């Protein structure tokens, strides 16, 4: 495909700023934009389903998103790689949730709350002409019948927008748009008496609609997708990046302050496990003693402090240490070998490590330890029953990290890395001093 | 039988202006007869106005009949049948490098002639005969003494020939004088059967039909069609090969099936085979390496008769072929296609229908893993949905069109209700069980449960499999999607009951229990079991194998303490040193064992201290450090012989084949090699190298046992070349350098103090991309098992197999589009103006590196050079993107 | 459920002038007490209301269903008195239109309209039990003006001509409303 | 990618299979798997592999292989045993088929060889030649050919340049001239290490690459006469190019800023007409990188240009060379093999006349009636005279006979352009 050719067809496709994703994107992308795309949007709709679990009100979801909006996948633009960015994402995502029904359950709603606040963002013009490509109704129509349209319409934007105030109802409508068609496209909501009919058009609420339709359709061609996904497994490139991608949804400091209150009452739960496995043990095994080093070093733990304080903790012999583990200290550090400065551990990895045994304490916490260790845990932790209730609610549906930002913000006032969990207590501590 | 064109058949498309569609049109005699008189598998047949003076001399059988009519033969109910004449054969083989042919050299023939299916087997049956031939290798005579030798020590009877024509002569005939009823051995029906078969071939023997039943004097003319020739051939005596697909379908645990695998896994007894080769010398006149070779070879027919015992292969196959109908080498012999065919031909024909015309969690689990059959998922799909050709309505224009499940007001069809019928059947077994006290009757209810549930596990195969009879898209689209929904409601519930889905598919899912006792894992496994069925009340999962502890790599590359040893990763002991062989023993008992986890760590710890200390000052024996490795081709024509060790003593000595047993001792790793009997002596002053054998053959094993800054880690820098006085030197963007200073009139050398026009410095760049570029098209791939690790360019046409013989490593391009793409943004951010003005540049030199800047450049400076010379970073800049752009 | 739909609306108004002259005079069934305690006090939503309605009819006896109804309001203005007497107004008001529709809206068999391969008995078919025939229904159409079958053919008895009984009328009618669809139709 | 990449050189071996099986009327049953002991003689078609995923730089009848299809062998490779071949001739990348046995279960003897058939050659009807016949007014048909590079490795003159330009407007006055890359190659000394002169003759200095093509080679490629048809093949070596892998994606006309009169800008490889000759056009210098294995005096003794010519035919495509070799990096062949479709014969009909630049010595022959001609470089690296390729056929005629009919219900014309068409190497 010629490059006109693509930019003519991705303007028909675009002629709304809007899109049902209905035709698969044409085109060649470089697997950099595959990725940073997948991934911009990936957090968007993170950003979102964390935004849900909090029950925020739309508007303030809304507030949050303008921002990661206008950085990671930016809207109401006129750009042609904006517009390729948002297609080609999402198609992608599709074919990442695709494979098992509680994820496309989740990119579903994901995707059905995004559109929603899309939709609501455009300009009345803009939503008109998006909703053309269903006739919508002039001012005047909409006037002679406002009272009746008011009636029919307050209920389902009370129940599904939240707004309780009369007031606030009447803003909203004034702005809303109404659709004339067929009754007989529109049975479903006949029913439930959801929509206003006259001589035999019915008035939709419409935003309730088009978001049902989206919905719908999608979960069906998420279907079709994980029915020919079969087809798209031979590709070496995509797997690991799909794979990544549908499980990622799962000096001041030294030796001694690390111990101290001061520092460690600012780690997550996987750290504090360590730290009293190590200190009772005097010593931890592989996994736990890498994630542990390399949650230390990216904590501000330098070499030469980490190679003290894990020898002093090793309360056996230097000779043993020297010979067996400061080799391995360095190396995670960098210092050895290859000198690859390797990174610090995220939940993602953690918990894509095998499960702790008897004398393991590394991993995740919420996910390995039962539920009558963990509200013991936070009931020394002040939080209140219905706190533990909510975090055990979390840790229950496979939503550990969810809970883990839980506990921090409850014990404090989307984190899935313990160092961004200890710098973000660190700047809540300064703040606070 | 017809007088005139008995080989002609009716097209089903046949003009015709009174119909317009033939059924039957290629029917198979065997199929019409067992159909017509209703027959299923092996039973008792009476027949009437058996003939029994009309055949003469047409077979190796005693007893000759014939019938002049099919309605004859019926079928009665006796569920008894008489004792099999089982025989056990086993084959060494002999490669002639002249014609590339595989050739005969000793026979193991153990016959078992009162095997009874109607009675468990009991373990470790002697043979009722024992007989062993062999003809010379290489000469035509043996070494003296073989005879009295091999009477004294080995068991049975040996059976000495001067060529291997009289041999085979004998064979045909000790095979007619036997009369078995089953042959057994492993590997047969794809390599032996078809290299006996040749040799026969062409030496010309009167009595090759003696391997079958039928009596022939010549060969087919036309002698693929070699496997429907043989099996034509031993037609009559049934092929029972432990290591074809059906016998690897009763074994899950091995990965390789050879026969010492097979051996240990099915029988827990340790075999360590003898690496034969007719081909060497010592065979014509070293009468104990021959006599060696015999005892392997009676040992592995002793082995694979057993192991065909234990696993019930021929009772398996035998109720698998009563199930299905076919017939018992069909079973045997074959896939799943033959039996969902004749169950399915069956099933339809008696019911007056027209049938066609003919992802893992690798690392170390410490957990209890189970592993859990969904073999069961498919025929409990079929008939819950009630899916079948008569139930569901679907579009057969567009075959890919997904199908709906018919509502329940619709009536159930013919298969599903044969899959319903091996359901209560296996739950009377069950029940039958449940109140036996005789161990004969319990392990015969085990069989017949056991064959039931593998035949509806098969069922599948009779419309998934593309080629099929029935093959019908619509439904398998829909049975399984409704099979892969199952298998997440599954996962789901292992979740809501705290176990981890750790590796699963459709065929078996493996569980993290949590728990570190064997009752525990048990029960939370029975409780998931129940859960399961619960939720779905057809699909009926067992616990097929438990797992104290795990080292997960896949489905199959793996290694694992079972509850009733390793497998896949002891292939290689010639490479490895007896040193290196001893520390991953003591390393993986230790770890193995029921210490402490972090105790029994710190004792391989203390262990590989005193070794490596030991090694050190070389307190060890000289025989811990010896390699073995066998010389394929001449010593003198080996390409790339200065890299291996083997050549550089052999030609310091200075033939193929000989073994060379060396030491890398204290110049290249291959040079420093001496004879290890040169190394023991020690007024040679010769000590072991401890640094190669610290880092490649103790560290690389134990390595696998104990199993914007960012991006550019391991991208590379840019090496510029100064324009006048030859200076090179790194280019890091606009940043400190001893060697070159960006002035407000462009890039300039620090040696010569002369200035780069941007044309010196875009086409230094542009040579630097496309160099690397030339790499990356060059192809070097390389194997992800830290113990193969070589490099390569070609690329096998499964692109993901490593070329080293079995070795399971990943194959990867080396330059990956993921290097190559990231070094190309490096390239662009050496060339961003916002990056250089933000300092957010790679640094090219480190801090003890002897080129450390020891000016360090102000942040106004770099902006303002860079605001100075902005024209000349944005061409930079554009020279890369024109390569990053494609 | 409440607002209440156009339709609904419509319809109610539309019923709401012949609810009294039908209901509450020409069929009166809410005069016998126990008829009353088994229709229209479980209609009502309040349980005070509805026991003290029915503690003042065991106590007058045989009241009007036109009298029932008036003590209704009086004695729900008689309870419910403060700043929220308004919604119990409202709902009482609700209460009586809720029960206004269930006595004289229309109440459809469910079962002949939902699927196209019903049936339903032709038009002019004999009823077996009465003998009267089928006849369209105009506005002024009452059970008794429907033709019998042996008063047809005592009427056929001294004129042999179908277009001479009362069956012809609603024949013509028939024709006109097939002349009338074959044009639509057209 | 690998899969691909993998899937393109599995699809080689199996339609290389499909036309041998076509071609010797054989049924798919003969071909089966090599790598797995057999009984009876097999058919076997595969690529040639080193028996080692790491080998020595120098090969032997004695260590090669031959890789297996998916389909065919599930992967596998197979050694080869060469021993009762006394005639033979492979070469790493070759797709070939193999008569034989493996009974010895890690060897495949060979007892014949099938040889790949050459493609048909194109045709063309009575109609066309005789149009053909009008456009050349009786004269006959004049190409030049040119391959790079233009300036000598010391400096920056193209005083050749000039010299040829105004031979070919003045004096040989060809119908069109064929020109290929370098251009300005990246691998230049001068280039490489960074100098690059001021050039006194430019009003405006070059900045980069580009600037140095568009003022060095457009103002005087702009001079060729507009009668002259131009066409421009890149090679892999343009730093003008931004397209680093063969097969190689066609050079911008409007870009190098030349004249549409009469310049066509062309991808590499390129299989094209000129009135009726079939040309085949590729920038990838397969007569130096086709490292043979030769056994036989025969085979020996016949000239290395034919056995590689012949090769080029049969293999169906331009570079039939994998792995691609490689100049130790500096630079090398750069095989793109997910893209291993679009070097193929186009159409499977062998060219007229193919052209492939060498570095090797000029020449130009005729190997199974299809004339091969490689014209060498334009300037050697010391700046002496070069060469560049003369071509001159005789107009078409029905009636001389020099074009054979082929047999048909369709009368249409075989060209014999080896019977026709005279070629001389004229030091530029
Ligand atoms: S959610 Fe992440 S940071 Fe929090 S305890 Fe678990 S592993 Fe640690």
């Amino acid at each position: 495909s010629s490059s006109e050719e693509e930019k003519k067809l991705y303007a028909r496709l675009y002629e709304s700023k809007l899109s049902f994703y209905d035709l698969p994107p044409q085109g060649e992308i470089t697997l950099e934009q595959f990725e940073i795309w997948a991934i911009d949007r990936l957090k968007i709709l993170l950003e979102i389903e964390s935004c849900l679990s909090r029950n925020k009100s739309i508007k303030e979801i809304e507030t949050i998103i303008k921002p990661q909006f206008q950085k990671l996948l930016p809207f109401n633009t006129e750009s042609l790689e904006d517009r390729k960015k948002d297609y080609y994402s999402h198609f992608i995502l599709r074919l990442c949730f695709c494979r098992s029904k509680e994820l496309r359950e989740k990119f579903v709603r994901a995707e059905t709350f995004l559109f929603k606040i899309r939709f609501n963002m455009l300009t009345s013009t803009d939503q008109t002409k998006f909703v053309q490509s269903l006739q919508f109704i002039s001012n005047e129509e909409k006037a002679e019948l406002s009272h009746q349209l008011y009636q029919t319409v307050s209920a389902s934007l009370q129940f599904q927008l939240n707004l309780n105030e009369e007031h606030q109802r009447k803003q909203y409508f004034q702005q809303e748009k109404f659709i004339k068609l067929p009754f007989e496209n529109v049975i479903e909501l006949v029913g439930n008496r959801l929509v206003f009919l006259k001589d035999g058009y019915a008035y939709l609420q419409q935003l309730n609609l088009l978001s049902n339709e989206f919905a719908s359709k999608l979960n069906q061609e998420l279907i079709k997708t994980y029915q020919y996904l079969p087809r798209l497994n031979e590709d070496d490139r995509l797997l690991p990046i799909l794979n990544h991608l549908s499980s990622g949804y799962t000096d001041e400091i030294n030796a001694q302050s690390v111990w101290s209150e001061e520092i460690s009452s600012n780690y997550p739960l996987c750290i504090k496990n360590l730290m009293e496995g190590l200190k009772k043990n005097h010593h931890l095994r592989y996994y736990g003693r890498q994630q542990l080093s390399l949650f230390l070093k990216g904590i501000g733990l330098s070499a030469d402090e980490a190679l003290k304080f894990w020898s002093e903790a090793f309360t056996m012999t230097m000779e043993k240490f020297n010979k067996e583990y400061r080799y391995s200290f360095r190396h995670n550090y960098g210092l050895e070998g290859n000198r690859i400065n390797y990174k610090p551990w995220d939940c993602h990895t953690i918990l894509s490590k095998p499960r702790p045994g008897r004398g393991d304490y590394h991993g995740c916490p919420f996910r390995d330890w039962s539920h009558e260790r963990l509200s013991a845990e936070l009931r020394s932790m002040k939080l209140t029953q219905a706190q533990i209730i909510s975090v055990l609610d979390s840790c229950q549906k496979g939503e550990y990290t969810i809970a883990c930002t839980k506990v921090f913000e409850m014990t404090h006032n989307h984190i899935a890395h313990p160092n961004l969990y200890f710098e973000r207590s660190r700047q809540l501590q300064k703040k606070q001093q | 039988q017809t007088p005139k064109s008995s080989r002609d058949t009716i097209p089903s498309d046949l003009s015709s202006d009174t119909f317009y569609h033939v059924f039957g049109g290629n029917s198979n005699i065997f199929e019409s007869f067992v159909i017509q008189n209703r027959i299923m598998g092996p039973c008792w047949l009476d027949i009437k106005g058996a003939d029994f003076n009309s055949i003469r001399n047409a077979s190796h059988c005693a007893v000759e009949v014939s019938v002049d009519k099919p309605q004859n033969i019926t079928p009665t109910t006796t569920k008894t049948m008489p004792n099999l004449r089982c025989l056990s054969l086993s084959i060494q083989t002999l490669m002639n490098p002249k014609e590339n042919k595989q050739e005969i050299v000793s026979i193991t023939l153990s016959a078992y002639r009162n095997i009874s299916l109607d009675s468990p087997i009991p373990e470790n049956i002697k043979p009722d005969d024992l007989c062993t031939l062999v003809r010379p290798p290489q000469s035509t005579s043996f070494p003296l003494g073989l005879a009295a030798l091999a009477k004294q020590k080995l068991p049975g009877r040996v059976r000495l020939f001067n060529n291997e024509k009289a041999m085979l002569s004998c064979f045909c005939a000790m095979l007619k004088v036997e009369d078995p009823d089953v042959i057994i051995g492993h590997r047969l029906q794809n390599v032996y059967l078809d290299v006996l078969a040749h040799r026969m071939h062409d030496l010309n023997i009167p009595t090759f039909s003696s391997i079958g039943r039928r009596l022939r004097r010549t060969w087919p003319e036309k002698f693929n069609m070699n496997h429907f020739f043989i099996s034509d051939i031993c037609s009559g005596r049934l092929i029972c090969d432990i290591a074809n697909e059906m016998g690897q379908s009763l074994t899950p645990k091995c990965q390789s099936w050879d026969l010492s695998e097979m051996y240990q896994v099915t029988c827990e007894k340790e075999h360590k085979p003898l690496d034969i080769d007719y081909q060497n010398p010592q065979y014509q006149n070293d009468v104990n390496s021959m006599t060696m070779a015999l005892q392997e070879n009676i040992t592995n027919c002793m082995i694979s008769a057993e192991v065909s015992y234990r696993i019930q292969l021929l009772t398996l196959t035998k109720q698998l072929t009563n199930l299905a109908g076919n017939a018992w080498a069909q079973t045997l012999g074959g896939t799943r296609a033959g039996r969902n065919e004749y169950i399915l031909l069956h099933e339809f024909s008696r019911n007056g229908f027209i049938v066609p015309d003919k992802e893992p969690e690798k690392g170390l689990h410490k957990n209890y893993v189970l592993v859990m059959d969904f073999n069961s998922l498919y025929p409990s799909i079929i008939q819950e949905f009630n899916i079948c050709f008569t139930t569901v309505d679907r579009n057969k224009e567009d075959i890919d069109e997904l199908p709906s499940v018919p509502p329940s007001e619709v009536d159930q069809g013919v298969l599903p209700r044969l899959l319903a019928n091996l359901v209560d059947r296996r739950r009377e077994v069950k029940k039958v069980m449940k109140t036996e006290t005789d161990p004969h009757k319990r392990v015969q209810c085990d069989i017949r449960q056991q064959a039931l549930k593998l035949t509806a596990n098969s069922m599948y195969g009779c419309l998934g499999y593309v080629n099929s009879r029935f093959y019908a898209k619509p439904l398998a689209m829909l049975v399984t999607n409704k099979g892969r929904e199952i298998l997440m409601n599954t996962r789901q519930l292992a979740e809501s009951m705290n176990l981890l889905v750790v590796y699963g598919d459709t065929d078996s899912v493996m569980i993290d229990t949590g728990c570190d006792n064997y009752a525990d894992a048990i029960k939370i496994g029975l409780g998931f079991k129940r859960l399961v069925n619960e939720r779905y009340r057809l699909l009926e999962i067992d616990i097929d194998n438990v797992f104290k502890k795990l080292l997960l790599h896949a489905k199959k590359k793996y290694a694992a303490l079972t509850v009733n040893e390793v497998k896949g990763l002891d292939m290689k002991r010639r490479e490895f040193c007896p040193l290196s062989r001893d520390v991953s023993i003591h390393v993986l008992n230790t770890i193995l064992s029921d210490k402490d986890p972090e105790e029994a760590l710190q004792e391989v710890y203390d262990y590989l201290e005193d070794i490596r200390i030991k090694v050190e000052t070389n307190n060890i024996r000289i025989d811990k450090y010896k390699i073995n490795m066998k010389l394929s081709k001449d010593p003198k024509a080996y390409p790339g012989g200065k890299n291996m060790p083997a050549v550089q003593v052999a030609l310091r000595m200075r033939k193929a084949g000989s073994v060379i047993t060396f030491v890398i001792t204290k110049l290249s790793v291959a040079e420093r090699a001496h004879a290890l009997n040169e190394v023991m002596i020690k007024s040679n002053n010769l000590i072991p190298d401890p640094q190669y054998y610290l880092e490649k053959q103790i560290f690389a094993p134990v390595e696998r046992l104990l199993e914007d800054v960012e991006r550019f880690k391991d991208t590379v820098t840019l090496e510029l070349s100064c324009p006048s006085c030859d200076k090179r030197f790194p280019f890091g963007g606009i940043v400190s350098s001893n060697y070159y200073r960006v002035s407000y009139n462009g890039l300039q050398c620090k040696h010569c103090e002369q200035l780069f026009t941007p044309l010196q410095l875009t086409s230094q760049i542009e040579h630097s991309i496309r160099a690397h570029i030339s790499l990356y098209y060059a192809g070097w791939l390389q194997c992800d098992d830290s113990t193969c690790g070589i490099v390569t360019r070609q690329v096998s046409v499964f692109g993901k197999r490593c070329l080293n013989d079995g070795c399971t490593g990943v194959m990867r391009y080396k330059y990956s589009d993921k290097q190559l793409y990231n070094q190309l943004l490096y390239f662009d951010s050496l060339f961003d103006c916002e990056k250089n003005k933000k300092q957010e540049l790679k640094p090219i030199y480190l801090p003890d590196d002897l080129d450390y800047p020891k000016e360090q450049l102000t942040e106004s400076s770099i902006k303002a050079l860079t605001e100075q010379n902005r024209e000349l970073m944005e061409t930079g800049r554009s020279v890369v993107q024109k390569y990053l752009n494609d | 459920k409440r607002p209440y739909h156009p339709h609904l609306a419509r319809s109610l108004e539309q019923l709401k002038p012949f609810f009294v002259s039908i209901m509450l005079e020409e069929q009166n069934p809410w005069e016998d007490d126990q008829h009353a305690i088994q229709t229209l006090l479980p209609a009502l939503y309040d349980k005070q209301l509805i026991d003290s309605l029915k503690k003042y009819w065991l106590d007058n006896p045989r009241r009007s269903s036109k009298e029932k109804w008036n003590d209704i309001d009086q004695i729900a203005t008689s309870l419910f008195k403060g700043p929220k007497q308004d919604s119990h107004i409202i709902k009482l008001r609700e209460c009586k239109e809720d029960l206004v529709l269930m006595t004289l809206y229309p109440k459809l068999d469910v079962e002949v309209t939902k699927q196209t391969i019903h049936l339903l008995k032709a038009p002019f078919c004999i009823h077996p039990a009465t003998g009267n025939v089928c006849v369209p229904i105009d506005e002024s159409f009452a059970p008794e003006k429907a033709p019998k079958l042996i008063d047809l053919q005592t009427e056929m008895e001294k004129n042999n001509d179908v277009s001479l009984t009362a069956l012809q009328p609603f024949i013509n009618q028939f024709q006109a409303y097939v002349s009338s669809l074959l044009k639509n139709e057209l | 990618n690998l899969q691909e990449a993998s899937d393109v050189l599995d699809d080689q071996i199996e339609s290389f299979t499909k036309i041998i099986q076509n071609h010797y009327k054989l049924s798919p049953n003969d071909f089966a798997d090599p790598t797995i002991q057999s009984q009876s003689e097999i058919y076997a078609v595969g690529r040639i592999v080193p028996d080692s995923p790491t080998y020595d730089k120098f090969l032997n009848p004695e260590s090669l292989s031959l890789e297996t299809s998916r389909m065919g062998g599930v992967g596998r490779r197979v050694r080869l045993d060469l021993s009762q071949v006394n005639e033979l001739s492979f070469f790493l990348g070759q797709i070939v088929a193999f008569k034989g046995k493996n009974a010895n279960g890690d060897y495949f003897t060979v007892n014949s060889i099938l040889p790949l058939p050459y493609p048909n050659s194109p045709v063309s009807t009575s109609q066309e030649l005789q149009e053909f016949q009008a456009n050349l007014e009786g004269s006959s048909l004049k190409v030049i050919v040119t391959c790079g590079p233009y300036f000598a490795n010391d400096n920056f003159s193209l005083e050749l340049l000039q010299e040829f330009i105004d031979s070919i407007n003045n004096e040989v006055k060809p119908h069109v001239l064929i020109m290929f890359g370098p251009f300005i190659d990246i691998t230049h000394p001068l280039i490489a290490s960074g100098k690059l002169p001021n050039f006194p003759q430019f009003k405006t200095q070059p900045k980069t690459l580009d600037e140095l093509f568009l003022k060095l080679f457009t103002p005087i490629l702009k001079t060729i006469s507009p009668h002259i048809q131009t066409v421009l093949i890149p090679s892999t070596k343009d730093a003008i190019s931004n397209h680093a892998a063969y097969p190689q994606a066609s050079l911008i006309r409007k870009a190098l800023q030349l004249p549409k009169r009469n310049f066509k800008c062309m991808a590499n490889p390129s299989s094209f007409q000129i009135n009726e000759i079939y040309f085949g056009c590729s920038n990838v210098d397969t007569f130096k990188d086709l490292k043979e294995v030769i056994k036989g005096g025969t085979t020996s003794s016949r000239y290395r240009l034919d056995r590689v010519s012949e090769h080029i035919l049969q293999q169906r495509r331009y570079y039939p060379i994998f792995p691609g070799s490689i100049r130790t990096h500096i630079s090398g062949a750069d095989l793109d093999v997910s893209y291993l479709g679009l070097t193929e014969f186009v159409g499977g009909f062998s060219p007229d006349i193919m052209i492939i630049p060498s570095e090797l010595q000029h020449f130009a022959r005729v190997v199974q009636n299809v004339v091969v001609i490689n014209p060498g470089r334009f300037i050697r690296a010391t700046g002496n005279r070069g060469s560049y390729a003369q071509i001159t056929v005789q107009c078409p005629d029905l009636e001389d006979g020099k074009l054979t009919l082929v047999e048909g219900e369709e009368p249409v014309y075989l060209h014999n352009v080896w019977k026709r068409a005279r070629v001389d190497l004229i030091a530029s």
